[PDB]
């Protein structure tokens, strides 16, 4: 019987609060399909290859061939649109500044490498290395992998030099340290935490990037590739079935029976192959609908995860999301979500209010924690105890009403 | 069969003769008159796509033979296929009529041209560890977002459709 | 402008027209008119042709219905997205970037349209930018001061604190900045003075 994970019990009590004293910056890799192979099948050639009589007999069935050619073409155009929506969300192709003094954060692994024949970043190279004629053709994607790489590099350069501003209007340069200060303000951790520990955060981030590189050094994308390849191979193999005809090979039937006799055999084969083609087209339509849902999710993540900051839990990595970086990959997109996860918690005794002269004080932002002898107010996601003062607390009501109010003194500046 | 017959670099074993492919098609036939292990390749086939600007603007057009070598067919070679009637221009622009493999066509000065799409203008950001751009003014913009919601509530009387009374 | 809705209507019309036109195909029968088959051939013979026609027409109907089901699934996804936008964009304000129109979303107004909904998203977009010098914090009396809201800027001679999304400089005061640590930790701190509103009141 499966374990369902380890067991745990939280030391909950009506006056005990755990506050994190340390933090980790974790980079998680989230891989999403975006597009699939642009297949195209000529129903006439697949069904009645080079056989005039077979083509004439097929003509009777009417518009089946035409609407199959319409559905597959629609899938192809939709795939091109998926790529366009997911990636082409930056109006202007930005480029990173020549001097990469990003407050000590080292992005060289994610930015493009000019020395490569194709301007792809190292991670993109690892991802590319990771993923691996009868009436059927493959139409090349509208944007070659190089243009996808250009788009991802532009998004990344904007995210690095301008934060989310380039998402709203014109990209407004802003030092990366201050951008992370803004993001820490976003997750609720006061900005001074960032500056007072910039070097540690930089080292943690660089170690995270290295760990991601090692981990990559792609199940979902290979799944799409394998499924489409499998559908194509099945469709090709169906040509060998007799469907009740004397022989699968149409030419043999042509030189085996008189036209009136061969008509029945060719009709049997045409029904069989047409049914197989309809099945393949329906399967492709459904799988392409799934891929469109996936690509729409990828576009939504690009918009609300890269170009901005997410307050949505577990939508953008596991943790207090800080930012994201896109990367291309064959028929898909890989996000490196940078997140702030607290750690090294400590137990403290808590209290909802503090009474000084009969007035009940409540914290403006943060909570009251005692190390056993003294009371302090600290931000909820970090341990920064501070003296309790009228500036840090706002008055309301009186002592009687509140439940759990404890006695202390509020220093007056 | 109908194909390009070409002597096979792959050689049938002395017993091997008249091989087939995974698709069950006849991959190669050993030469009957004099064993030569002749291989068969399907003759070139593709799709013809008419790249045309709106007839109201002009009646001039170009043709794209998809996935065929230009020789087999002012011809320009593209990964998508051979493009006939279109002029190749080094200058890049915004993609107007997408062709494929990064190549797009358009009608400009007047004739049909093919080119590599730019993807947008280049704009380097003046980043530096002590420079910030803070807006001093704003604009209130109204944008339109159109979404389908419902489709015609069709229904079919299968018995009457199939059988005409 | 109405490409999305016009495409839906055209697709439905095309589906119906193809379905109706399928009735005229022979499907291997001697004729596509049932009464002609009944009249011309004997019942035992006519049964085979009518069976072939029924097979063809049933296959055509099944193809039409499958196309309708898939397209209706796509429209249902679109309707779920539209309802989500109506809920999070009209009946409120959204922090989701590019979910409710480029820029910082302010509000929305819905409008009906044939088989669809058209939103007018009103959004706030910064327009004009000026280069300023900035520093993370300011040390006044040996204690670092960081902005409570917004960022520090310098016009080249003096330092001010301004809200992030709009230039409106103000004098740096103990009411705009809070103290944490000392000057020896922050990277890039700059020297300046922080005005004290309380000092002049007690001085006089
Ligand atoms: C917060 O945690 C980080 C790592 O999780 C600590 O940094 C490590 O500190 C130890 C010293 O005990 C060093 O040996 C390691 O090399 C440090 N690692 C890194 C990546 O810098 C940090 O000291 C912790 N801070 C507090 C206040 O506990
Ligand atoms: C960013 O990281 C890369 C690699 O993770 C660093 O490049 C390495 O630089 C050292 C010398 O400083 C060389 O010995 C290595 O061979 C380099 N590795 C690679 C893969 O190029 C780069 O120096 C780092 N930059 C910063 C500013 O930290
Ligand atoms: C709880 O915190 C207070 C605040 O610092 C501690 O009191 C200080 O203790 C240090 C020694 O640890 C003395 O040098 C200071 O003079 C004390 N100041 C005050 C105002 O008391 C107290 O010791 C801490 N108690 C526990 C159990 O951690
Ligand atoms: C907190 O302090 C207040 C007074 O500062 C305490 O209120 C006292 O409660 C007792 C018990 O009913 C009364 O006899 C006293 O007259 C009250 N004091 C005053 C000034 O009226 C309160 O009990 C204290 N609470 C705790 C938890 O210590
Ligand atoms: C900002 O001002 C402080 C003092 O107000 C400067 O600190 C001085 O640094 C020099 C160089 O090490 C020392 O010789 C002085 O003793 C320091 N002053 C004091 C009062 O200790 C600091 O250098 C100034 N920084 C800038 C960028 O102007
Ligand atoms: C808080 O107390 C509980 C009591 O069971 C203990 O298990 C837990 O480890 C304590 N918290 C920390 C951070 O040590
Ligand atoms: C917490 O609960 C304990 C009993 O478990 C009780 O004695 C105590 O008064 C309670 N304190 C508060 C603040 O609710
Ligand atoms: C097309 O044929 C020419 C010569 O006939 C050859 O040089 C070229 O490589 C071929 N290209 C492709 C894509 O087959
Ligand atoms: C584009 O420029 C290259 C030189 O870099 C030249 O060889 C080529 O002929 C140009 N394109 C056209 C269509 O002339
Ligand atoms: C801000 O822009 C508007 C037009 O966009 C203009 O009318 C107004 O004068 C501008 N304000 C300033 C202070 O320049
Ligand atoms: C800020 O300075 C850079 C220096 O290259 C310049 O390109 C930019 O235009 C300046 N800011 C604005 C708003 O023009
Ligand atoms: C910014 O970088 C320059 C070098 O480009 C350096 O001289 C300067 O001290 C740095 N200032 C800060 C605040 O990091």
């Amino acid at each position: 019987t499966m374990s369902l994970g380890v067991e745990n019990s939280v030391a909950y009590s009506n006056n005990s609060i755990a506050i994190p004293t340390n933090f980790t910056i974790s980079v998680t890799t989230e891989i999403l399909p975006v597009s699939m192979t642009k297949t195209s099948v000529d129903c006439t050639m697949y069904i009645c290859g080079d056989s005039t009589e077979c083509s004439n007999l097929l003509l009777q069935y009417g518009s089946f061939c035409t609407q199959l050619n319409r559905a597959l073409t629609g899938i192809a155009v939709e795939q091109d649109k998926n790529t366009q929506e997911v990636f082409a969300q930056v109006k202007q192709i930005y480029k990173t500044p020549p001097i990469k003094d990003f407050g000590g954060f080292n992005f060289s692994q994610i930015l493009p490498d000019p020395s490569k024949p194709s301007k792809r970043s190292f991670i993109e190279d690892l991802l590319f290395n990771k993923v691996t004629f009868n009436g059927l053709t493959v139409l090349p994607p509208l944007l070659t992998d190089e243009m996808i790489a250009q788009y991802t590099s532009a998004l990344l350069a904007g995210t690095i030099t301008s934060g989310w501003t380039f998402g709203a209007g014109a990209a407004l340069q802003i030092p990366f340290a201050m951008q992370m200060a803004y993001r820490f303000n976003g997750i609720g951790v006061t900005q001074n935490v960032l500056y007072e520990n910039q070097k540690l955060i930089a080292n943690q981030f660089n170690s995270a990037i290295g760990k991601i590189q090692d981990s990559l050094s792609l199940g979902k994308l290979q799944d799409v590739v394998n499924q489409n390849a499998q559908a194509l191979n099945t469709l090709v193999k169906q040509l060998s079935s007799n469907f009740g005809a004397i022989s699968s090979v149409l030419n043999d039937i042509l030189s085996r029976l008189d036209p009136p006799e061969a008509e029945v055999q060719i009709d049997r084969l045409i029904t069989g192959r047409l049914q197989s083609l309809q099945t393949y087209v329906t399967q492709q339509l459904i799988r392409a609908a799934e891929i469109r849902a996936s690509a729409n999710l990828a576009a939504t993540k690009m918009s609300e995860c890269v170009l901005g900051q997410s307050k949505r839990v577990d939508f953008c990595g596991k943790g207090y999301h800080l930012m994201s970086f896109p990367q291309s990959a064959p028929h898909g997109v890989v996000f490196l979500h940078v997140t702030y996860v607290p750690a090294q918690e400590k137990n403290f005794t808590t209290a909802p209010a503090i009474c000084h002269d009969g007035k009940a004080h409540f914290p403006r932002e943060g909570v009251f924690v005692s190390n056993g002898t003294h009371w302090f107010v600290t931000q909820r996601n970090f341990y920064e105890p501070q003296i309790i003062t009228t500036d840090n607390t706002f008055v309301s009501g009186n002592c009687d009403v509140v439940i759990g109010i404890v006695n202390n003194t509020v220093y007056d500046p | 069969g109908t194909g390009v017959l070409t002597e096979s670099n792959k050689k049938f074993l002395p017993f091997q003769q008249f091989g087939r492919d995974i698709a069950d098609t006849t991959d190669a036939v050993r030469d009957p008159q004099t064993l030569e292990i002749l291989d068969i390749t399907p003759c070139s086939f593709g799709g013809v796509s008419v790249i045309t600007p709106g007839t109201n603007t002009s009646n001039q057009v170009a043709v794209l033979y998809q996935g065929v070598n230009c020789t087999e067919v002012n011809v320009f070679q593209t990964r998508a296929g051979c493009l006939i009637g279109a002029e190749h221009v080094n200058n890049s622009y915004e993609c107007d009529i997408p062709i494929g493999a990064g190549i797009c066509a358009s009608y400009q000065t007047q004739s049909i041209i093919a080119y590599t799409m730019s993807l947008g203008v280049e704009n380097s950001v003046a980043y530096s560890n002590n420079s910030i751009a803070i807006p001093t003014n704003f604009t209130i913009s109204v944008t339109t977002e159109i979404l389908p919601v419902s489709m015609t509530k069709t229904s079919v009387d299968c018995t009457m459709y199939i059988c005409g009374d | 402008a109405l490409g999305k809705l016009q495409d839906v209507v055209n697709q439905n019309a095309q589906a119906l027209n193809t379905l109706v036109k399928q009735l005229s195909s022979n499907f291997g029968a001697i004729s596509s008119v049932l009464n002609d088959i009944l009249s011309r051939l004997d019942p035992p013979e006519a049964e085979v042709q009518i069976d072939r026609l029924i097979t063809g027409r049933l296959q055509s109907l099944q193809t039409y219905v499958t196309q309708q089901l898939i397209r209706a699934a796509e429209i249902r996804a679109s309707a779920n997205l539209a309802a989500t936008k109506m809920s999070e964009c009209v009946l409120g304000q959204s922090k989701r970037v590019d979910f409710c129109g480029k820029g910082y979303h302010l509000m929305s107004f819905p409008q009906s349209a044939p088989h669809g909904v058209v939103f007018l998203h009103v959004t706030y977009v910064p327009a004009q930018e000026k280069n300023f010098t900035t520093a993370p914090a300011i040390c006044h009396d040996g204690k670092a001061h960081f902005p409570r809201e917004g960022v520090f800027v310098s016009n080249g001679t003096h330092w001010f604190v301004t809200q992030r999304n709009f230039y409106e400089p103000q004098i740096i005061t103990t009411d705009n900045t809070f103290v944490s640590g000392n000057c020896d930790v922050v990277i890039g701190i700059v020297n300046n003075t922080v005005y004290d509103p309380l000092q002049p009141e007690l001085d006089s």
